[PDB]
RNA sequence: UUAAUUCCGAUAACGAACGAGACUCUGGCAUGCUAACUAGUUACGCGACCCCGGUCGGCGUAACUUCUUAGAGGGACAAG
RNA sequence: UUCGAUACCAAGAGCUGGUGUCUGAGGGAUUACGACUCGCGUGGUCGGACAGCACAUGUUAGUCAUGUAUUAUGGUGUUUCCCAACACGUAUCUU
């Protein structure tokens, strides 16, 4: 069979990551490792989100190879769980039906909204007179 | 054959001018042209405080000056685009030619 | 008799702009919507939906202003408000060609009858039309509209290789395409022109503006014939394949007249009457004819298409 | 905090009384319209101008518009 | 070469020789009318613009001053002889030159014109140049030991906001009288030309120009223009 | 009523100016555009290993611009 | 059951599109020439149309101006370095 590449990224924090989808058996891995070893542990089902709900079934006709740089632990995981979600709904739409994109979508966005939608926030500057962006230093009258 | 000119500029649209000028003239003179690649601005801060002396409440000025960098590189002999490069110099744009 | 409805399309997100039918699929239509996509539908003709939004062409920046198809059936040209065109093949929906060199919105785009010429009208006072490998063959600005361009069409008829252009100077400007040059002005209207289209027999134009008087100038002579006055604006205009019909969008209800006998042949409003409390109707936008001019399409504002069908 | 100033306000009225037959209902429409009628040198201040035109044009078919 | 700066500290050290350069001028040519300097670094030469008002003092007797300047700006600031050409150019519009006002001012009020006299004669010469709105404050030891603030103002004048930048052209200057430092800041508010030659191009970002429709007449009934 | 002498209303006041707002820099959006051996990707050939594949910041040059860079425009207005 | 339109191929036709032969209408810089500054060298700037031609000369224009070779203010030919048919001009090769 032919080409069926799609790579889309997702971004939660200044961290981002990018996910290659493509026929395949079903094989979701990060930098190398399964979903299984990806740190920390304690944010497994954060990972396991869109493979719990949309199941297996869908995803076991493609791989996804994500591979991630920027931000922390917890930002970098909200940036893959995003990433291989967006990935599947724009491989879904560009390579089989338009209803089955409609599908997943209405499943995914009406769970949560954020594994399709960036959360737009990013750390405000810091100004003087003050150890942080609004807290200010100690005034001291007398 | 391959010669790389560096465009250096504290002004963008007087750099952009430059640059968009000895791209048409490498077109129009039938020259193997890689495009301006722009590499990242330099962003010399410096911050001081804006009293001469010691007792105003704490205040401080933030000086910024942006530098910006292109090049574009040229597969032609030495002196066709020599004549070019000496055509459209600006007072604010910076000019680097190397040969190999 | 009558003209009745079965139900509504739902596959928009923006306001359906415009539609593109083909002759050899009469189970697909395009419309180009206020979004950046151009949905391809497949029609069922079932219970829960008359058709179902087969593909999704993406990949402009702006809203879509016009969709038109090819005599093929593996081409769909549109043209967008970002000043670009997008020469797609509907067997994925993947980008074959783009045209670049309007600078403002384009606004209405054409094909030949032969697939070979393309001619796009824009919110520059520029007619441009092009080769079919998107390089300007020529435009024109000089002796052209003094305002927007809105619609541009070509020949049906091109034993008269011509071309209709309406715009916002409230005249129709008639060009030879022997040489893309003025023949005749269409001077008498009283406000900026949405739509003209080209009777499908290729002799006569129709001309639907602000004020909401459809003017039906000639083609065969520099002369008009008579007028129509629909009472509201009239959005798009549309003619019958088969019949000597007009169809006109009269702001939120299309009116369709007999041409024999100057006399509504129907009217048609939506009596679903979902604007009760308080708000101005969601209107009609454009509307198309199927392959045979038995089934109506209109796009509306509120992301729908409703199908009307001649019951009789 | 969306009280538009005099400037908005002002350029609003002497657009429709100037340009009425162009400027309609639709927002992106007369955006485009007052983008063209008018050299206004900045795009927020094109953008807050052409909102509060089809807001006024919006009330006019209602009735009694003062200004 | 050899020694090699970065470009921080290049286009830093380029910038240093303008702060310097300009202060030498300044500190000379203050009492010759003397607007501004501009450097050109043409290949192999430093071709420095001086922009005065009255030319034939900056320039000396046949070149004397220009070759004196020439001589002193190449010994310290290192250059090759030959590669220092200076070319003196009168600013046509001087009313509308900040320093060119700031420094004419200073010479009259220690010459012995007025400081009322002075500042109006400033102010009226200003407004008829076509500057859209000036400002002239002369403060210091002004009628005895303590200090005061005069302040001269006709027409439009704005204060905050980037405008501020390319409308405003301002000049702060200090005179020597016998009492001590008078201190001068005359503001001169640019007019807008689409020439861009006395003011700038850029209309202010809140003056909305509408055109105005021409007023036609609507054809009544269908006509047509049929031609070949 | 507004963040605001910000507007609408009342109205012997009408029309304006400075400050406010506009403006400038930055923040976030583009699977659209112009471009990248001083950014990288997807393939591809060689090379190592585990049992055709898996991993490779091991190597090397055909497509490209999603990922990175900085230019232009688009975008949001209380618009629905 | 006869009257006129529709799914197709054969007889060549035209058109449009590709390709590009060719002239340059033009478009530009700068340097020719034109000036203004001059410290005498440049510098600034009109950037080929504004610039001048030698009565050389492309045409004729009131037949009255002139004072009847005549230069009217025929106002257009000679003539520098580039990109040049959206100047949709046309060769050839094809749809």
């Amino acid at each position: 069979g032919p080409l069926q590449s799609v790579q889309v990224f997702g971004r939660k924090k200044t961290a981002t990551a990018v996910a290659h989808c493509k026929r395949g058996n079903g094989l979701i891995k990060v930098n190398g490792r399964p979903l299984e070893m990806i740190e920390p542990r304690t944010l497994q089902y954060k990972l396991l989100e869109p493979v719990l709900l949309l199941g297996k079934e869908r995803f076991a006709g493609v791989d996804i190879r994500v591979r991630v740089k920027g931000g922390g632990h917890v930002a970098q995981i909200y940036a893959i769980r995003q990433s291989i979600s967006k990935a599947l709904v724009a491989y879904y739409q560009k390579y089989v039906d338009e209803a089955s994109k409609k599908e997943i979508k209405d499943i995914l966005i009406q769970y949560d909204r954020t594994l399709l939608v960036a959360d737009p926030r990013r750390c405000e500057s810091k100004k003087f007179g003050g150890p942080g962006a609004r807290a200010r230093y100690q005034k001291s009258y007398r | 054959h391959r010669i790389r000119i560096t465009l250096t500029s504290r002004n963008v649209k007087s750099l952009e001018k430059v640059c968009a000028d000895l791209i048409r003239g490498a077109k129009e003179k039938n020259l193997k042209v890689k495009g301006p690649v722009r590499m990242p601005t330099k962003t010399l801060r410096i911050t001081t405080r804006k009293t001469p002396c010691g007792e105003g409440s704490k205040t401080w000025d933030r000086f910024q000056m942006r530098i910006h960098k292109r090049l574009i590189d040229l597969h032609s002999p030495s002196e066709i685009v020599k004549q070019i490069t000496s055509i459209s110099i600006e007072p604010g744009v910076e000019v680097e030619v190397t040969i190999a | 008799e009558q003209m009745t409805l079965r139900g509504t399309l739902k596959g928009h997100n923006g306001w359906v702009t415009q539609i593109a039918t083909t002759p050899q699929f009469p189970d697909m239509i395009l419309s180009a919507s206020r979004d950046k996509t151009i949905i391809m539908w497949k029609l069922t003709r079932d219970e829960t939906n008359y058709g179902i939004p087969q593909r999704a062409l993406r990949g402009h920046s702006h809203f879509v202003s016009d969709v038109v198809i090819s005599s093929d059936g593996q081409f769909a040209l549109s043209g967008s408000w970002d000043g670009t065109l997008r020469l797609w093949d509907l067997t994925t929906g993947t980008t074959t060609r783009r045209f670049v060199g309007h600078t403002k919105d384009v606004l209405s785009v054409a094909f030949s009858s032969d697939n070979r010429q393309i001619v796009s009208g824009s919110r520059d006072k520029t007619i441009k039309l092009w080769n079919t490998l998107g390089v300007c063959k020529y435009t024109v600005q000089d002796e052209s509209h003094s305002e927007w361009v809105s619609c541009v069409r070509f020949s049906p008829n091109s034993s008269n290789p011509i071309i209709v252009s309406c715009g916002w100077d409230k005249l129709v400007k008639v060009w030879n395409l022997a040489n893309c040059k003025l023949k005749t002005n269409h001077i008498g209207h009283t406000g900026y022109l949405n739509t003209v289209t080209v009777s499908p027999d290729g002799s006569l134009c129709a001309s639907g503006g602000k004020d909401g008087q459809a003017m039906l100038w000639d083609l065969n002579e520099g002369k008009h014939l008579y007028t129509l006055d629909g009472g509201d604006i009239i959005n798009a205009l549309c003619f019958s394949p088969n019949r000597y019909w007009l169809c006109a969008a009269t702001g939120p209800s299309i009116k369709i007249w007999d041409l024999e006998g100057k006399i509504i042949v129907d009217e048609l409003k939506q009596e679903v009457i979902s604007t009760s409390s308080k708000a101005e109707p969601p209107q009609c936008t454009s509307l198309a004819w199927s392959a045979d001019g038995q089934t109506l399409f209109a796009g509306y504002t509120d992301n729908l298409v409703r199908v009307w069908q001649v019951t009789i | 905090g969306r009280v538009r100033t005099k400037t908005v306000k002002k350029a609003a009225r002497v657009i429709i009384e100037k340009y009425y037959t162009r400027l309609g209902n639709d927002f992106h429409t007369n955006k485009r319209v007052c983008e063209e009628i008018a050299i206004i040198p900045s795009k927020k201040l094109r953008n807050k101008i052409a909102g509060y035109v089809t807001h006024l044009m919006k009330r006019i078919q209602r009735g009694p518009v003062r200004g | 070469m050899a020694v090699q700066i970065s470009k921080k500290r290049k286009f830093v050290a380029d910038g240093i020789f303008k702060a310097e350069l300009n202060e030498f001028l300044t500190r000379e040519l203050a009492e010759d009318g003397y607007s501004g300097v501009e450097v050109r670094v043409t290949p192999t030469r430093t071709e420095i613009i001086i922009l005065a008002t009255r030319t034939q003092n900056v320039l000396g007797e046949k070149g004397r001053r220009i070759r004196e300047l020439t001589a002193v700006v190449q010994k310290r600031f290192g250059f090759p002889e030959g590669s220092v050409e200076l070319y003196a150019e009168k600013v046509a519009t001087r009313g509308l030159c900040a320093i060119a006002q700031a420094e004419s001012l200073r010479y009259k009020l220690l010459g012995g014109l007025a400081v009322r006299r002075a500042c109006y004669g400033v102010l009226r010469f200003i407004m008829e140049s076509g500057a859209k709105g000036c400002e002239v404050v002369v403060s210091g030891k002004l009628r005895g030991q303590r200090a005061k603030s005069m302040k001269f103002v006709d027409g439009l004048m704005i204060h905050s906001g980037d405008p501020v930048n390319y409308y405003v052209d301002t000049a702060v200057r200090h005179v020597l009288l016998r009492q001590g430092v008078l201190g001068i800041k005359v503001k001169i508010m640019l007019p807008w030309d689409p020439s861009g030659k006395i003011g700038p191009k850029k209309p202010l970002p809140d003056h909305v120009s509408i055109v105005e429709p021409k007023d036609e007449i609507l054809p009544t009934t269908p006509i047509s223009e049929q031609k070949g």
